[PDB]
């Protein structure tokens, strides 16, 4: 029981090899007396087969009614072709012959004999080993003999069945109704057994299997994607009437079954009789268990996707500790409408999908390919193929206008008769914008004439120019990319210092001093003379050698009171108390940095 | 020409609509709003059988019923909600204005509503680079669907569905420092869509700009990578679509073969329809015509909203482009010299040569459609004219 969502599924799971009289004897059987039943089985395989998983080669009787199809859905002759072919197919299975039969006991006989579950199954499993099987045998036990039951059958188990159901597949009918028991075969030879055995090789049936649904099979009909949507949707329907919901409850836990139009009721143990009625005093109990009623019918699709169904736990509800009815009180399903088309009830087929570029193939046409617009421009007029003698009209993009003959002729030539054409204008748009910058004034597009401000946060200045201007077309230059704010020295730290570490420490003369300061002068005690120096590398070497190297004057060397003075400065240097140290090296004890 | 029009049912139930919760209630009345722009604009009162004079103001009565509907979902500051305790949500806001937009036309509006309902977006909920931002309380929606993106690419997606609310009901609210406001972003979704994240986001970004400046250089250019994603069945193609997806993203399922298609194809539909580039629409109205079979049907309201503004935009296209010219030549002193009606029936009226030496001018009054205009002119010059030669010739 996974009827379900979607249904594939394996035949290891069902374990009801039941014909129509084969469920149907058993059931029918069981209202006759409180009965058990005793199963035993035989699988003799043949052959496995993997049915191939594309490029099936469909049958003809099928394709045929396969296309008698009405193209609009219809329920009615839809559900047609499940009665007739079928609903799911083999993608693998085996092929062979099941030795199975169905013993029914009344179990006031069983309780009389009382033997085990155990005893009792083993009774037939040895049993059919010497009566039926043939083999020079397992030796038997008394116990399966000489009980109370076996004693009142000439020491028979299996004789003391009120009878027995066949559910053998497979092999030469006449063999096979021999094994099943009738008085005529009931002097029947072990012979018969073996013979059937042969029979099985040379006329099987399908055992042990794998399905797929029938539906995957039709995919290249005339109308394959409309006949193929249109039948899973046919086959939610015809699910339904198939379920035994709506079968009224069997008194007495009873769990209804479906055959064709009528309901039978199969009984609990302990109860017989028509509808399980009936209870020999055996039966102990009235608890109830709980059973679904069918689903609603489908509410109809809402303000979303969204579509309502239910159930409630009352065709058996449940009584004095019944199990409670497992599954859904509700299901969601999202939903559609129909809104677009009146005319066709249309066939798409399976076609297959293509990205559009990678298709380019046909010009017998002799019309002209799509031609090349100009610097600037572009072709009004989208195709892949113009007839001979249509124009196509070529005009400008943004800020640029058309000069002169807009239009290409196609010639039969298969060539463009090209026109005197330019895309000509000044009218400069947005630059090429970085994240970072800002321009000003903004607008979309600006006149042949007009300046954009570049400028950045307070700590940043531009890489390139900050004004640029438009004339011939283009500005003058604009970096695309090449430009951004970026401050120099990348708890800011003092200029002889970098931050490396969340830590300020000196940077390095040799290693961090490359980009261009100021040609600066300066004293060196240890030389006593001095020498023009790059600002960074002065700026490091303050924190080596400060004591011996001293500020004294910006730009390059050159003589002056400026120069005797910064002699002078760094010379009084011993004595002062208090040296400050802005951009200089120091400020004097009696200066302030200004 | 082809055929796009709805079915007598579909527009009974989008007007009737289901009803109960709250939730999708706004979703409930959305349909309606657009039912009537294609219905009016497009002329098809008299699809009904019934009476069309008094069955246009019956979705009248429900249109402004529904118009105050929606106004539930706003708040103090005049921004949209789902919920006032809920919260006020960017997503929503934009798509009313949206829904408002369209209806003005008909449906007269409160001016001044509209307007702080847009100066809220712009003055609180757009970056230093244009992009909009979703506030917060962030809410997956029933009605949002395929909206969900990742990385900026949500950015991307919002920005542009934000700017076609804008554009939609700027009309309104005119306002200079609006208009700002749209070229900031407008500079966002050109300058940053490019490198194509998805087929979804490549689209709806299409359509923002396709509701713009649609000669610009950096435009035409994602529409040219639009539309070479683009999946054709028959070649030359007779039906053309989009679906969502990338190189990397492939997995053996069904939902990444998923409708979001619909709706990426739709904006892609509606980005061309703007262009008015009929020949790439036409397998495209066919097939999304035909999508209704193949489809199904539009999962969700949002898409739907777009499919019909599409076909409505379309049959209003053709209307638009038939040939009814009057057109006619004269010299600006000199006489009048000959002129030709040119219709269907009769285009290409014909050639006529130029007498007289007067100034020509080609005009017509107010007509409809399509119509070119060439002077082609016969001269002869000597040889030694700058013009031709360039040497000394003698013999
Ligand atoms: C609930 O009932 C309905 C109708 O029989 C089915 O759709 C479903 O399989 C379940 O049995
Ligand atoms: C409703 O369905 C569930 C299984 O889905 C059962 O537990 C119950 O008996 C009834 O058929």
């Amino acid at each position: 029981n996974q009827q379900g969502v979607p249904i594939f599924y394996s035949s290891k799971r069902s374990e009801n090899i039941n014909h129509n009289s084969a469920f149907k004897q058993a059931i029918q059987a069981s209202h006759k007396k409180d009965s058990s039943f005793i199963r035993i089985h035989k699988v003799m395989k043949v052959l496995n087969f993997t049915t191939k998983a594309k490029d099936l080669h469909l049958s003809d009787v099928f394709l045929k009614a396969l296309n008698h199809l009405p193209l609009e859905y219809n329920s009615a002759l839809y559900s047609r072709i499940f009665d007739d072919f079928g609903t799911h197919y083999f993608t693998s299975g085996s092929l062979g012959g099941v030795y199975d039969l169905l013993y029914q006991f009344s179990s006031e006989e069983l309780k009389n004999s009382g033997l085990t579950e155990e005893e009792a199954k083993h009774c037939v499993r040895i049993e059919t080993k010497k009566r039926v099987l043939f083999a020079k045998k397992t030796k038997v036990e008394h116990r399966c003999t000489t009980n109370k039951l076996s004693e009142k059958h000439e020491g028979s188990f299996i004789q003391g069945a009120e009878k027995s159901i066949s559910l053998i597949r497979g092999g030469r009918s006449e063999y096979g109704a021999a094994l099943a028991w009738e008085k005529g075969s009931s002097g029947l030879e072990e012979k018969t057994f073996s013979e059937w055995l042969e029979s099985v090789k040379e006329n099987p049936a399908v055992i042990d299997f794998e399905l797929a649904p029938i539906v995957d099979l039709v995919r290249n009909i005339p109308c394959a994607v409309t006949k193929r949507n249109n039948l899973r949707k046919a086959l939610q329907e015809y699910a339904a009437k198939f379920d035994p919901c709506q079968c009224a409850p069997c008194p007495n836990n009873g769990r209804p079954t479906l055959s064709g139009t009528e309901c039978l009721c199969v009984c609990q143990s302990g109860t017989y009789g028509e509808n399980c009625e009936k209870q020999s005093p055996d039966y102990k109990s009235n608890a109830v268990d709980g059973q679904w009623g069918c689903w609603s019918s489908w509410s109809t699709c809402d303000a979303t996707y969204k579509r309502s169904r239910t159930r409630e736990c009352n065709n058996p509800a449940p009584q004095r500790g019944g199990k409670r009815c497992e599954g859904e009180k509700r299901q969601e399903e999202d939903c559609t409408f129909s809104i677009m088309e009146n005319n066709g009830q249309p066939c798409i087929n399976d076609d297959e999908e293509m990205k559009e570029v990678d298709l380019p193939e046909i010009e017998a046409d002799s019309g002209c390919p799509q031609p090349v617009p100009p610097e600037n421009g572009f072709i009004r007029n989208e195709k892949q193929l113009y007839l001979v003698g249509e124009d196509v009209e070529i005009s400008c993009l943004t800020g640029f206008e058309t000069v002169g003959y807009q239009y290409f002729r196609c010639l039969p030539d298969g060539t463009w008769r090209q026109g005197d054409v330019e895309c000509q204008r000044t009218e400069c748009i947005k630059p090429v914008v970085q994240e970072v910058l800002t321009i000003t004034p903004f607008q979309r597009l600006y006149r042949i004439g007009e300046s954009i401000e570049l400028t950045c946060p307070k700590g940043f200045v531009v890489a390139g120019p900050s004004r640029y201007t438009c004339q011939g077309n283009s500005w003058t230059p604009p970096i695309s990319n090449s430009l951004t704010c970026e401050k120099d020295t990348l708890g800011h730290c003092q200029l002889g210092q970098k931050q490396s570490g969340s830590e300020c420490i000196c940077m390095s003369p040799e290693e961090d001093c490359s980009h261009h300061s100021e040609d600066l002068c300066v004293f060196d005690t240890d030389s006593n003379d001095y020498f023009t120096s790059p600002a960074c590398k002065f700026l490091a070497e303050k924190c080596l050698n400060n004591q011996q190297l001293h500020f004294l004057h910006i730009g390059s060397c050159q003589d002056g009171r400026q120069l005797e003075w910064g002699l002078e400065r760094t010379r009084l240097s011993s004595n002062s108390t208090k040296k400050e140290s802005c951009g200089y090296d120091t400020c004097y004890d009696w200066e302030k940095c200004s | 020409i082809l055929s796009a029009v709805l079915s007598q049912e579909g527009i009974n139930i989008l007007t009737h609509l289901p009803k109960g919760s709250a939730e999708a209630e706004l979703m409930s009345v959305v349909p309606v709003f657009y039912v009537f722009h294609y219905l009016e604009t497009g002329n098809h009162w008299n699809i009904f059988h019934s009476d069309p004079l008094i069955e246009k103001q019956k979705l009248k009565k429900k249109l402004k019923e529904g118009m105050l509907s929606i106004m539930s979902y706003r708040n103090a500051d005049y921004s949209y909600s789902v919920w006032k305790g809920g919260s006020a949500s960017t997503w929503l806001t934009a798509f009313a204005l949206r829904v408002l937009g369209q209806v003005n036309k008909y449906v007269e509006q409160n001016q001044n509503s509209i307007c702080n309902s847009l100066l809220w977006l712009v003055e609180n909920y757009q970056l230093d680079n244009g992009s909009f931002k979703e506030n917060s309380q962030y809410q997956p929606i029933k009605l949002q669907g395929t909206l969900p993106v990742e990385a900026r690419e949500n950015s991307l997606y919002l920005t542009a569905f934000t700017v076609i609310g804008i554009r939609k009901a700027f009309d309104i609210c005119p306002l200079v420092k609006i208009d700002t406001a749209l070229i900031k972003a407008d500079n966002f979704l050109l300058e940053n869509t490019l490198p194509a994240q998805s087929t979804f986001t490549l689209a709806i970004s299409a359509y923002a700009l396709s509701l713009g400046d649609k000669t610009h250089p950096q435009f035409r250019s994602i529409v040219s990578a639009l539309k070479r994603e683009a999946l054709v069945k028959g070649n030359p193609p007779i039906y053309r679509f989009w679906k969502d997806n990338l190189q990397h993203k492939d997995s053996s399922v069904p939902n990444t073969g998923t409708a979001r298609m619909v709706e990426t194809t739709a904006y892609a539909l509606l980005t061309s329809l703007n262009l008015k580039d009929i020949n790439y629409v036409n397998p495209v109205i066919k097939w999304l015509s035909e999508e209704q079979r193949y489809g199904g049907g539009f999962y969700s309201t949002q898409d739907t909203i777009n499919a019909i503004e599409g076909l409505t935009e379309y049959s209003l296209l053709v209307k638009q482009l038939r040939l009814s010219m009057d057109i006619d030549v004269s010299y600006k002193h000199k006489g009048a010299l000959h002129n030709y009606k040119m219709t269907d029936k009769n285009f290409l009226g014909r050639p006529v040569e130029v007498l007289l030496n007067d100034d020509l001018i080609v005009s017509t009054g107010f007509g409809s459609g399509l119509a070119t205009v060439h002077v082609t002119t016969v001269v002869h010059k000597t040889s030694t004219s700058e013009e031709v030669c360039s040497f000394y010739l003698k013999i």
